C-alpha cells in the first residue's frame, strides 16, 4: 500500500535529503514523504503535527534540531500529539534524557544517545585508569539527577559509591558554597553533569578556589566543554563529545532504513490497522501502534552511515560511540575513543589539570583527624 | 587512658588530631524523634556519621 | 474577576456540576469567580488544545479544571502545555487527567486530584502493620516508577522501630523474548507470604499467569498492588488471585460534582491571596502566537498559593510535582467473585479499616490471670505490639491490646508445633465459667 | 534415627484434563528431598509439571 513516513524536520536543505532517502528506500510496498518545517512556536507546532497527518495519515514521525538554540521542548509537541494514537517518533537530534521514560513519552525512540548515558562512558573510565573515589557535581534537574541515577547503578555492579554527590540549583550565581564542602573530600576526581551555563558558574568558582591546580581531574560531559564553559574550562578538562551528533543527514538516512525495515515485517502481521486519517474523530489508540513500536526497537540495522543502529529497551542508542576531548593548549584535541564495549585511548599523551604530565593519583589522606571523646572517670 | 592510646596510634599511623568532646553528651542510640519522623544517632554515634 | 472554565469530556452531569457552581461559597476570599462550563466529546488532542486557546482568547480566562471519563494518559500530558506554555493553572480533577504523572515540566502549572507511587506505597505499609503483617517482598518490572517505589518502601522500613523484614527486591525484565524460563528463574526465589508486586496492569496478568505456572499465586499469600494494576476495577481480567489488595482512588464517593466544587474553590483562593498579598491581577496574553515574546510575564508566584490552600477545613494542598498531599484513598479487596469491594480508608495517615480480623485457623478465648494471661496496652516504643507478646482483642469497645504470660507462651510453642494459627480475644460475658440456669458462660 | 516425613501425596494418570488439577496437587511439597515412583513416561510428566 502507500504507506506514509513523513518526517517533521527543520534545515529545508536536509529535508531535501530526505526526499532522496525516501526514494532510495523504494528502490530497495512503497514510502512516501511528506516532510514539513518546524513551527517556532509551541502551541502552533503540536497542532501541525496532526494537521499534516491528515492529508498524509504517516506511520511515524522524525524531529530534528531546529533552528531555535532551545535543543529542549521541540519533540514535546511531535511526541504527545502523536503519543496519543500511539504513533512512534524518531528522536533525531536530541539528548536530554526525559525521553527516555515510556510512562510519559509512550511512543519515542531516539536514534541518539541521551546525555545521562554519558556516565556509562565514565564508569568504564574509571578501570581504566584505576578511579575509584570521585565527586558528582550533578544538578537538582531531572537531567542531573539522570547521570546521578545512573552512574550511581553502574557504580554498585561494582561494589562501590561516589564519595559525594553534591547537587546545585540550576541557574545557581554563587556555586561556592556547594564546591567548599568538596575541598575537605578526599578524592580528587570531579565529575561534572551540568549544563552549559551551569558549567560557567561551575567553573569560576573552581578557578579561585584553587580546584584547578595539579592533581585534580575533571570528568565532564559534552554540555560542558562548549558554548559559554569551554570559553572558562580550565586546561586538562577530559571531556567528551559525539562522532556525529550533530550531523542530521547521517542519522536521518539510518532512521529511515530502520523504519523501514519494520514496514516490511509490517507487511505480515494479524489484524494490521491503518493509522488515523487525521485529528477530527479518531480517538482510537491505534492497537498496531504499539506492535509498531515493539518490533522497531528489535529491529536492528545490519550496517549504516553511524554503523549499527540497535534501539535500546527504553528506545535509546545501543552500542554508540565516544569521543574523548581534551584542553590543550585551548583547543579540545581527542585522545581517545570508544568503541562501544571499552575505551581505546588515542597514542598522544594527557595533559592533566595543572600542567602535570603523568597522571594524577586523584586521592589523599587527610592525617589530620577529628576525634570525638565523652567524659568519662579512668579513661 | 583513651587520650594515652590516642597519642600512640598517632605516632605509629604518622597523623595529628584536633579532639572535642561531645555536645550532646552521649554516647549513641537510635531514636525515634517524631518531630522529624527520622532515626538518627544521638552524639558520640551521631557525629561520627 | 477570576476566569475559570471548567470543561467536561464524555457523558457527564453537566446540570448538576452547574448547579454546585451555585453553591460555591467564596464571599470571605471575594475572588469573583467566572465559571464557565464547556462539554464536549474527547475527540481529538488539536480539539483539546484548541478548545482551551481559542476560549482562552474568548475570556482571558486565569484558570482551566479539566474533567474526562476516558483512561487515555496522554490527556495529562496534553494538558501540561497549556498548564506551561500559557502559564494558565490546569486541574486534572477527574478522568484521564487525574492519572499522575511523575515528572512534569520545570514551570509547569498543572496539578492533578490523585496519589503518588510513594504515596501509595506508604499506605501499603499500613495495611500490614494494622493486621500485624511484617513479611515482606517486593517484585517489580522495568516501569520508571518501580525506583522511587522501591525506595519508599526502603526508606520507610529503616526509619521505624517496628520490626520490618524485607526478603528480596526481586525485579524482572519483560524486554527479554521467550524468557519465561528466565523470567521464571528469578520469580522462583520468592518465598514470602505477602508480595508487593508494582506493575503494569498487563504485566500483572503475566506475572500471575507465571505464578499460575508455579502456582503459588494464592493460598494463604495477601499480594498486595497499587492502583495502576487494578485500573478500571470493572473490567478484572481473572487472572488476578482472590485477595488481592489494591489501593485505588476516592473514585466510588468523589463524583465529579463534588471534585468540580473543588477545583473551582482551589484556583479562586490562589488567587485572592495573591490579589491581596502581592495585589497583582495576573492578565496575561491569551493569543497562542509567537509564545516566545510571552514569556516576560511570568505568574511563578500563583504556584506557592495553589500549593497550600485551605477548604473547608480540609488541607486541599497539592505539591511541586502536582500530586495531593492529603489525599483520600480506599483499600479496594478482590471478593469471591471477581468484584472489587472497598475495606478501607486512608486520610490524614489515618487507616479507618472495616475489617478487625483478616478473613488452619482457629479462635482462641483468653481471660486476664495474674501469671498466665497478662494484657498491656498498645506498646508505645514502636508501636503494636512488642516481643513476647501477642495481639488480643476485648469487647465491652474493640480494643486491640497486647497479651503476654505463661499460658500465652504455651500456645506460641504449640502454635508452631501443630502448625495453626489463631486469634485470641478476652471475655466480656464473664470469667472462666459457671452454669447459670443451665447455661454457660466465660471461656468455656 | 531422626527421620521425618512431609508428604506421601499421590497423583492420578488416567484422569482426563489433570493437569491443573496435578500442578494444584504438587503445592503441596515443600521439602528438599524428593523421593519419586512413577514410570519413566509419566517421570517426564511430572519433571515437566514440576518444571
Amino acid at each position: 500500500k502507500i504507506v506514509n513516513i513523513g518526517a517533521v524536520l527543520s534545515t529545508r536543505k536536509h529535508e531535501q535529503m530526505f526526499r532522496e532517502a525516501v526514494n532510495q528506500a523504494n528502490k530497495r510496498i512503497q514510502l512516501n514523504a511528506t516532510s514539513v518545517t518546524h513551527k517556532p512556536n509551541a502551541i502552533q507546532m503540536a497542532l501541525s503535527v496532526c494537521e499534516d497527518l491528515i492529508s498524509s495519515q504517516v506511520y511515524a514521525i522524525l524531529v530534528s534540531h531546529p533552528p531555535t538554540p532551545n535543543d529542549h521542548f521541540t519533540p514535546t509537541p511531535v511526541s504527545y500529539t502523536a503519543g496519543f494514537y500511539r504513533i512512534p517518533v524518531l528522536g533525531l537530534t536530541t539528548r536530554m534524557s526525559i525521553y527516555s521514560d515510556k510512562s510519559i513519552h509512550l511512543s519515542f525512540l531516539r536514534t541518539v544517545p541521551p546525555y545521562s548515558h554519558q556516565s556509562s562512558v565514565w564508569f568504564e573510565m574509571m578501570r581504566v585508569y584505576s578511579w575509584n573515589h570521585i565527586i558528582l557535581l550533578v544538578s537538582d534537574d531531572h537531567e542531573g539527577r539522570a547521570a546521578q541515577k545512573r552512574l550511581e547503578t553502574l557504580l554498585e555492579e561494582r561494589e562501590s559509591k561516589a564519595e559525594k554527590v553534591l547537587q546545585f540549583d540550576p541557574g545557581t550565581k554563587n556555586v561556592t558554597a556547594l564546591l567548599m564542602e568538596a575541598k575537605e573530600l578526599e578524592a580528587r576526581v570531579i565529575i561534572l553533569s551540568a549544563s552549559e551555563d551551569d558549567a560557567a558558574t561551575v567553573y569560576r568558582a573552581a578557578a579561585m578556589l584553587n580546584m584547578t591546580g595539579s592533581g585534580y581531574v575533571w570528568l565532564v560531559g559534552e554540555r560542558e566543554i562548549s558554548g559559554n564553559a569551554l570559553r572558562y574550562a580550565p586546561d586538562g578538562i577530559l571531556g567528551l563529545q559525539l562522532i556525529n551528533g550533530k550531523n542530521e543527514s547521517a542519522h536521518i538516512s539510518d532512521a529511515v532504513g530502520v523504519v523501514a525495515q519494520a514496514v516490511h515485517e509490517l507487511l505480515e502481521k494479524e489484524n494490521i490497522t491503518d493509522p488515523p486519517r487525521g485529528c477530527v474523530g479518531n480517538t482510537n489508540i491505534w492497537k498496531t501502534g504499539p506492535l509498531f513500536k515493539r518490533v522497531l526497537m528489535s529491529s536492528k540495522y545490519a550496517d549504516g552511515v553511524t554503523g549499527r543502529v540497535e534501539f535500546n529497551e527504553d528506545g535509546d542508542r545501543k552500542f554508540a560511540n565516544y569521543s574523548i576531548m581534551n584542553l590543550q593548549n585551548r583547543k579540545l584535541v581527542q585522545v581517545g575513543i570508544y568503541n562501544g564495549t571499552h575505551v581505546i585511548p588515542n597514542d598522544r599523551k594527557i595533559i592533566w589539570p595543572g600542567g602535570e604530565t603523568e597522571k594524577p593519583r586523584g586521592y589523599q589522606m587527610s592525617t589530620r583527624l577529628k576525634i570525638v571523646t565523652i567524659h568519662q572517670e579512668p579513661f | 587512658f583513651c587520650i594515652d592510646l590516642l597519642i600512640k596510634l598517632a605516632r605509629t599511623m604518622n597523623f595529628t588530631y584536633e579532639v572535642h568532646l561531645v555536645a550532646d553528651g552521649k554516647f549513641g542510640t537510635q531514636e525515634r524523634v517524631n518531630n522529624s519522623n527520622k532515626k538518627e544517632w544521638n552524639g558520640m554515634m551521631g557525629e561520627l556519621l | 474577576s477570576i476566569g475559570i472554565a471548567v470543561i467536561l469530556v464524555g457523558t457527564s452531569d453537566e446540570v448538576a456540576i452547574k448547579d454546585a457552581h451555585e453553591k460555591d461559597d467564596f464571599h470571605h476570599l471575594s475572588v469573583v469567580p467566572r465559571v464557565e462550563l464547556v462539554a464536549m466529546n474527547e475527540t481529538d488532542p488539536k480539539s483539546i488544545i484548541t478548545r482551551i486557546c481559542d476560549l482562552m482568547s474568548d475570556r482571558k480566562i486565569q484558570g482551566v479544571v479539566f474533567a474526562d471519563d476516558t483512561d487515555q494518559e496522554a490527556i495529562a500530558q496534553i494538558l501540561d502545555f497549556i498548564s506551561a506554555q500559557t502559564l494558565t493553572p490546569i486541574l486534572g480533577i477527574h478522568g484521564g487527567s487525574s492519572m499522575i504523572m511523575a515528572d512534569k515540566d520545570e514551570s509547569s502549572m498543572f496539578f492533578q486530584f490523585g496519589p503518588s507511587i510513594e504515596q501509595q506505597a506508604s499506605v501499603m505499609l499500613n495495611i500490614m502493620e494494622e493486621y500485624d503483617w511484617y513479611i515482606f517482598s517486593i517484585v517489580t518490572t522495568y516501569f520508571p516508577g518501580y525506583q522511587d517505589f522501591v525506595n519508599k518502601i526502603r526508606s520507610t522500613i529503616e526509619n521505624s522501630f517496628v520490626g520490618w523484614e524485607l526478603e528480596e527486591v526481586l525485579l524482572l525484565d519483560m524486554s527479554l523474548d521467550d524468557g519465561d524460563s528466565k523470567i521464571q528463574n528469578q520469580l522462583k526465589k520468592l518465598q514470602s507470604p505477602i508480595i508487593l508486586l508494582y506493575c503494569t496492569k498487563e504485566e500483572a496478568t503475566y506475572i500471575f499467569e507465571v505464578a499460575n505456572s508455579v502456582g503459588l499465586t494464592g493460598y494463604g499469600y495477601t499480594w498486595i498492588v497499587p492502583s495502576l494494576v487494578a485500573g478500571d476495577t470493572d473490567t478484572v481480567p481473572a487472572e488476578f488471585p482472590t485477595g488481592l489488595i489494591s489501593v485505588s482512588y476516592d473514585e466510588w464517593d468523589y463524583g465529579l460534582p463534588a471534585r468540580v466544587r473543588d477545583g473551582i474553590a482551589i484556583i479562586t483562593t490562589a488567587a485572592s491571596d495573591m490579589l491581596s498579598e502581592h495585589s497583582f491581577i495576573p492578565e496575561p496574553k491569551s493569543s497562542c502566537y509567537n509564545t516566545h515574546e510571552k514569556r516576560i510575564y511570568q505568574s511563578n508566584m500563583l504556584n506557592r498559593y495553589l500549593i497550600n490552600v485551605t477548604f473547608e477545613g480540609r488541607n486541599l494542598s497539592f505539591s511541586e510535582d502536582g500530586y495531593q498531599m492529603h489525599p483520600k484513598l480506599v483499600i479496594i479487596l478482590l471478593n469471591k467473585e471477581r468484584k472489587w469491594e472497598r475495606v478501607g480508608k486512608w486520610k490524614d495517615k489515618s487507616l479507618q479499616m472495616k475489617y478487625y480480623v483478616w478473613p488452619d485457623h482457629l479462635s482462641i478465648v483468653t481471660l486476664e490471670e495474674a501469671p498466665f494471661v497478662i494484657v498491656e496496652s498498645v506498646d508505645p516504643l514502636s508501636g503494636t505490639c512488642m516481643r513476647n507478646t501477642v495481639p488480643c482483642q476485648k469487647r465491652i469497645g474493640y480494643i486491640k491490646k497486647c497479651c503476654k504470660g505463661f499460658c500465652i507462651d504455651i500456645l506460641k510453642k504449640i502454635s508452631k508445633s501443630v502448625k495453626f494459627t489463631y486469634d485470641l480475644y478476652l471475655v466480656t460475658n464473664g470469667k472462666h465459667g459457671k452454669k447459670i440456669n443451665g447455661t454457660w458462660n466465660g471461656m468455656i
